[PDB]
């Protein structure tokens, strides 16, 4: 518990990277967040939207 | 560009389309800048 | 069938060639809502219902 500052600096960066990775799974309104679903299911004029 | 085509196929004369006219007859580029003008011509083209 | 008692067929355990459907100009509409009809022949599905 003395080294709470340094271990928090490690934790903040780990939480930031893990948040950034987990956001790859978010749809943001797309039909899927797996980019290969979109590219395999949709033809270019729909896929680009 | 100009031609006579069957009325049900006119939907294929656009960017991104598919079917026999768009695949083998005449294909627009997918970034086409232009106007597509068509009319039913059965009073003159039919024979 | 009638529209109040609409018919469902489960379609399963097969190849299906959707180009054979999409090529039929009799289909006055063929609107698809999460797949494009050109792409269907490169997919495979866990079930299909007609």
């Amino acid at each position: 518990s003395a080294l709470g500052k340094l271990q928090d600096v490690v934790n903040q960066n780990a939480q930031a990277l893990n948040t950034l990775v987990k956001q790859l799974s978010s749809n943001f309104g797309a039909i899927s967040s797996v980019l290969n679903d979109i590219l395999s299911r949709l033809d270019k004029v729909e896929a680009e939207v | 560009d100009s031609f006579v085509i069957r009325g049900d196929e006119v939907r294929q004369i656009a960017p991104g389309q598919t079917g026999k006219i768009a695949d083998y007859n005449y294909k627009l580029p997918d970034d086409f800048t232009g106007c597509v003008i068509a009319w039913n011509s059965n009073n003159l083209d039919s024979k | 069938a009638s529209v109040y008692a609409w018919n469902r067929k489960r379609i399963s355990n097969c190849v299906a060639d959707y180009s054979v459907l999409y090529n039929s100009a009799s289909f006055s509409t063929f609107k698809c809502y999460g797949v494009s009809p050109t792409k269907l022949n490169d997919l495979c599905f866990t079930n299909v219902y007609a």
